């Protein structure tokens, strides 16, 4: 559990789910595919200077995505972003850095 | 000895 | 050692706050911390070095780039290396790079690594009393993203090395009202907190304070 490494992993929580319906809309800004429900499965988070999310979304009947999403700092005014995303996932595949 | 904390 | 101690108001010692981005680099900025003020101490020159260089090679002394890594093995790194560049030379690009470590123009050097004991904090006071700012990680819990000024104390994390997760520079130590605290360099720029500062409840070993913390000895 090093210093600016990735948390082990959790299950998902109520606030990741958020985060990805909250997101949702730039994944498909980006893949202008339209997905149906993303559900959060599963999450790591990093410590930067705000918070990177590292969420196993289960979306797609055992189609699994990989989306990455740093939260900002309380401090200035910002929103989640989705600074990257892995598809074609499994149910398994690791979360990790990227 | 090494510092673990940053290790595995 | 005395009640209080604190580089900034002892001089030119201590770099202006960095900003480290959504890159897991909180470490290089602990060691490119200590290191510059430990430069200035012995010699009165103030430089801005590079973590890049740390974000892109340190891997052998098992640091993961934007992904992690210590202090400790940091400065490790800038020994073995033979010497860290700074800034203007190596810009910082908080992604994972590929090493462009170029020996005529590093300018900062590492002789030996002053290791603090395992969860000795007093060792930290001294050190940082006695010597220079000390590198080091804690657990950081949601609380500590709201900080913005006083002393963060916590009862949610637990001192255990099974969860630290942000390296930070010891600048000094001092006393509130009553309760002891640590002066505390971050890495996350100016606006958050005071100025890029911290203060975190000194003498319980708080949040693992002391868990793996270090200064470095340079070469000068
Ligand atoms: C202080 O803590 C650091 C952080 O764990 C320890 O660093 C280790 O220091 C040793 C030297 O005692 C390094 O050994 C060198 O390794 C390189 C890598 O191949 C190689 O050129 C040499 O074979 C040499 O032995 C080691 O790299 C480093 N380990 C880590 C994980 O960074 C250090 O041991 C502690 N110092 C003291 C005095 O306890």
């Amino acid at each position: 559990m090093i210093p600016g490494g990735l948390s082990e992993a959790k299950p998902a929580t109520p606030e990741i789910q958020e985060i990805v319906d909250k997101v949702k809309p730039q994944l498909e800004e980006k893949t202008n595919e339209t997905y149906g429900k993303l559900e959060a499965v599963q999450y790591k988070t990093q410590v930067v200077a705000g918070t990177n999310y590292y969420i196993k979304v289960r979306a797609g009947d055992n189609k699994y995505m990989h989306l990455k999403v740093f939260k900002s700092l309380p401090g200035q005014n910002e929103d989640l972003v989705l600074t990257g995303y892995q598809v074609d996932k499994n149910k398994d595949d690791e979360l990790t850095g990227f | 000895e090494p510092q673990n904390c940053s290790a595995t | 050692y005395p009640p209080s101690m604190d580089w900034r108001k002892k001089g030119n010692f201590v770099s202006p706050v960095k900003n480290q981005g959504s890159c897991g680099s909180c470490w290089t900025f602990s060691t490119t911390g200590a290191l510059e003020s430990a430069v200035a101490i012995a010699t009165g020159k103030m430089l801005s070095l590079a973590e890049q260089q740390l974000v892109d090679c340190a891997q052998n002394f098992n640091n993961h780039g934007c992904q992690g890594g210590l202090p400790s093995q940091a400065f490790e790194y800038i020994r073995y290396n033979k010497g860290i560049m700074g800034e203007d030379t190596y810009p910082y690009k908080g992604q994972d790079d590929h090493c462009k470590f170029q020996p005529d123009k590093a300018i900062a050097f590492v002789k030996d690594v002053a290791n603090i004991t395992m969860n000795d904090e007093e060792a930290m006071v001294e050190a940082v009393a006695l010597y220079n700012p000390v590198s080091f990680a804690f657990e950081v819990t949601n609380d500590f993203l709201m900080y913005r000024k006083g002393i963060y104390s916590s009862t949610s994390c637990h001192k255990t090395p099974d969860k630290v997760n942000h390296a930070v520079l010891a600048v000094g130590y001092g006393e509130e009202n009553g309760i002891p605290y640590w002066i505390v360099k971050n890495s996350w720029g100016p606006q958050w907190g005071m100025n890029g500062y911290f203060l975190i409840e000194r003498g319980k070993n708080m949040c693992g304070l002391a868990a793996c913390a270090s200064y470095p000895i340079p070469l000068v």
